[PDB]
RNA sequence: CAGGUUGUACUUCUUAGAGGGACUAUUGUGCAAUAAGCCAAUGGAAGUUUAAGGCAAUAACAGGUCUGUGAUGCCCCUAGACGUGCUCGGCCGCACGCGCGUUACAAUGACUGGCGCAAAAAGUAUUUCCUGUCCUGGGAAGGUACGGGUAAUCUUAUUAAUACCAGUCGUGUUAGGGAUAGUUCUUUGGAAUUGUGGAUCUUGAACGAGGAAUUUCUAGUAAGUGCAAGUCAUCAGCUUGCGUUGAUUAU
RNA sequence: GAUUAAUAGGGACAGUUGGGGGCAUUAGUAUUUAAUAGUCAGAGGUGAAAUUCUUGGAUUUAUUAAGGACUAACUAAUGCGAAAGCAUUUGCCAAAGAUGUUUUCAUUAAUCAAGAACGAAAGUUAGGGGAUCAAAGACGAUCAGAUACCGUCGUAGUCUUAACUAUAAACUAUACCGACUCGGGAUCGGCUGGAAUAAAUGUCCAGUCGGCACCGUAUGAGAAAUCAAAGUCUUUGGGUUCUGGGGGAAGUAUGGUACGCAAGUCUGAAACUUAAAGGAAUUGACGGAACAGCACACCAGAAGUGGAACCUGCGGCUUAAUUUGACUCAACAC
C-alpha cells in the first residue's frame, strides 16, 4: 500500500510528504498499530523525501466508557 | 491473613481514588493501584531509522523523528500476565526500584 | 611362485606380561573480578569426563517372586493323599481383540556360474564331544576305510554372508514372495501321527510399500549381512555375543 | 468578701492553606451525530471469521456545528472532608484545620440508650435529558453443550430536578478522649533564627507545633502472619460506648412486624443436625503460574512396526483339561 502509494505520486510529481501519524485514538489504544513503522519506512526506502512528521493521535481530556466495560475483554 | 501493607495500592489519606480504564483489557482500575509506566517509545525499529534518515527531506537540525509518548496503564489481573511486574519472592516484595 | 629344512638368528605381523602415554597439553577470542570454566585451531593412536560397560546413596513402590532354594510363619492335603510313580491326553485347542518379531512387495532386483577376504565363541570316560582325510549315495545322509585333539598344538589360521566379474530373465502379483497342501526319501528318539528337523517334484495364497497412530536411533553407531553361544536327543522365526559391508541429518 | 488559669475545653483576633461544600460562570479535547467540501472499494471486528456498514457513499482527510457526559498528561503511600466523598477557569455565599498569640471566658468538659443530620453504586415514584457504554433482549461465533467468558447491535439505567431507599470486603476488616515510653531522615500546612543570591507569595541551613506515610530496631506484645501499637495486662484496675460465646440450619424463615410506593432494611428464632468448623504457619504433592536447567524429549533426518503371510507371547471362547504368574512405562519370545 505503501510502494503502491509512491508510484502513483511521482506522477502527481510530489517528492516530499509531511507525516501525519495517527492511531484511533478516541478512547482506544493510543499506541500506533504495527502497519506503522512499516509503511513510512517503505515511503522512504522506495525514494521518497520526508517532510516534518507528527502523531496526531486524538488524546481526549476527559472519556467516555471504553470498550468492554468493567472487566473488559476476558480469555 | 495479610498480605501486603499497601495492598498494591497508595491511597493513603482519602477514602476514594478515581477509576481508570486498563491499557489492554479495557478493565476499570483504581488509579493508585494500576500499574504505571509513561515510556518514551520510538517511532522505528534501530537499523530502520536510518533508512528514514538519509530518504529524509526537510531540514536536519539534528533533531530526528519526534519520539513516541506512551503513558501505559495496567491493571493487576492483565499488568502481571503481560510480563510486566513477575510474581516476586517474599522480602523482595517491599523493595522499590531495584 | 608355491613346498621341505635349518639356525642356542630375529621380532614388524601374533601372543601377553612389565612400563610407557592424556592431564584436557600449546596458541588466541568469550567468560573474566581473580575464577571455575566454555570455544577454535595445531600436535596427536587417542581429546563428547577418549569410547563401551561394571559398580551403584537416603527413602520408597503394601512392585515381583513362598513354582529355584533342605530360607521359613500361618493355613491347607495325608494312603481310593495336593506324597510319590505309570499309561495316555494338554498346555500349540479357534469366530475373534492385543504385543514382540520373521519374510516381502522386486531390477539400487531374482536365478546360474566364478571368486584363497572375517570375528568370536565352543569341543570326550571306551565309538558316547569337535570332527579333518577317504568311500558310498541325485539328495538329505550314510560307512567305518585312514586320523588329530580332553587344545594358540586337533576340527583352523581355515567353510561365513552382504560385496565383486560373467551369464539368463526383462515388468509381466511373471514368481519377485514364498504361506497352504500332496505322495516319496532321510536323520533324533522306545514313540513323532495333533507334519521334531532335514531332501525331492509339484502345488503357489495375501503382498504392488501399508490409515489414526507409534518405537528405537548420531559413528565403524542406523541398516544390511551372515557366524557363534544358551536352551538342546532332536526343534529357532527368541536371547546373549561376533565380525563384514557401511551412509543421510544433527552437534 | 471572687485560688491558679489546667502542653483541658469555648469564644475574639491575625496573616495563610486545602481536588471541603453551595450558587454562578467558563473551557477543553474525545465520543456520537450533522452540515461543507475530498476521493475511492473497502471498512469494521477475531485467535481465525461471522452477522454488521458501504459507489441513494461507507470507513478516510480538512473546516465547522449540534449535543450529553467527562475532566486526561501534571496527579504522588501528596491535599481537604464526620463519613459516603472531593481534581478546567473565574466570581460570589456561609464554613473548617493547623499555626500565632503577655486577648478574654473561666469547667464550661469524655463518651453516649432515647432521639436526630448525613450515607458512591444499584434500585423506586413523577417530570426533564438522552452522547457513550451498557443488565434484560436480538443476533453472530465458540463449543459435545453456551440463552457464558470474544464479537454486532440494543432497552432500563448511567446525567438531572423533586421525592423515597440505607445497604456495601461503607476496610486500616484495629471505638472515642488521655499519659507514657526506641532511632532516623523525608514529607504537607503554619510559625521563629540564620546564609547566599537577591531583595523573589522563590532557594537553602536550623528549630518547632499540627497532618498523611515510610525506614531501622525491641531482654514489649502475639498462635503466628505480624504490631511503635495489635506495646505500658497474672507485676492481671486511667474514663466511656458497642459487640462475641463450637460449627451447619442462619441472618434464613406461614417468625417479629418498628421503617418502606417497591425491591428490602431493622430486629431475628426454634425444630433439626454434628467433632469438628475454624486461625496461622511447616513440609510435601499438584498448578490448563513466574525463573533456570537437563535427556533422540523435540528439533534435522534415517530405519521401521502399525497394513501382508507366517512365528511366538497375552486376552477371549472352547475343552475332559486346555498349569499358573505377571498387566501403564515398573505384563505379553518375560
Ligand atoms: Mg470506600
Ligand atoms: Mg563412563
Ligand atoms: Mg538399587
Ligand atoms: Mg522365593
Ligand atoms: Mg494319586
Ligand atoms: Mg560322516
Ligand atoms: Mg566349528
Ligand atoms: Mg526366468
Ligand atoms: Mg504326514
Ligand atoms: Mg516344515
Ligand atoms: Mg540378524
Ligand atoms: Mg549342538
Ligand atoms: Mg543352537
Ligand atoms: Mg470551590
Ligand atoms: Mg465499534
Ligand atoms: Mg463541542
Ligand atoms: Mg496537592
Ligand atoms: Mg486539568
Ligand atoms: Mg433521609
Ligand atoms: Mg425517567
Ligand atoms: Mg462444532
Ligand atoms: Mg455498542
Ligand atoms: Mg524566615
Ligand atoms: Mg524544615
Ligand atoms: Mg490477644
Ligand atoms: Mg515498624
Ligand atoms: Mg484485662
Ligand atoms: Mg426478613
Ligand atoms: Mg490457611
Ligand atoms: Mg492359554
Ligand atoms: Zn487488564
Amino acid at each position: 500500500a505503501a510502494i503502491d502509494v509512491v508510484n502513483r505520486c511521482k506522477e502527481l510529481k510530489i517528492n516530499a510528504l509531511h507525516i501525519k501519524l495517527r492511531a484511533k485514538g478516541g478512547v482506544e489504544t493510543k499506541q500506533p498499530g504495527p502497519g506503522a513503522q512499516s509503511a513510512l519506512r517503505a515511503l522512504a526506502r522506495s525514494g521518497m523525501k520526508i517532510g516534518r512528521i507528527e502523531d496526531v493521535t486524538p488524546i481526549p481530556t476527559d472519556s467516555t466508557r471504553r470498550e468492554g466495560g468493567r472487566r473488559g475483554r476476558r480469555l | 491473613p495479610v498480605k501486603r501493607r499497601n495492598a498494591g495500592r497508595s491511597q493513603k489519606n482519602r477514602g476514594h481514588t478515581r477509576t481508570v480504564p486498563c491499557t489492554n483489557c479495557g478493565r476499570q482500575v483504581a488509579k493508585d493501584k494500576a500499574v504505571k509506566r509513561y515510556t518514551v517509545r520510538d517511532m522505528v525499529d534501530p537499523s530502520s531509522k536510518r533508512d528514514i534518515q538519509q530518504k529524509l527531506a526537510f531540514e536536519n537540525e539534528k533533531q530526528g523523528i519526534p519520539k513516541l509518548y506512551v503513558k501505559l496503564q495496567y491493571c493487576i489481573s492483565c499488568a502481571i500476565h503481560s510480563r510486566v511486574v513477575r510474581v516476586r519472592c517474599a522480602e523482595d516484595r517491599r523493595i522499590r526500584r531495584p
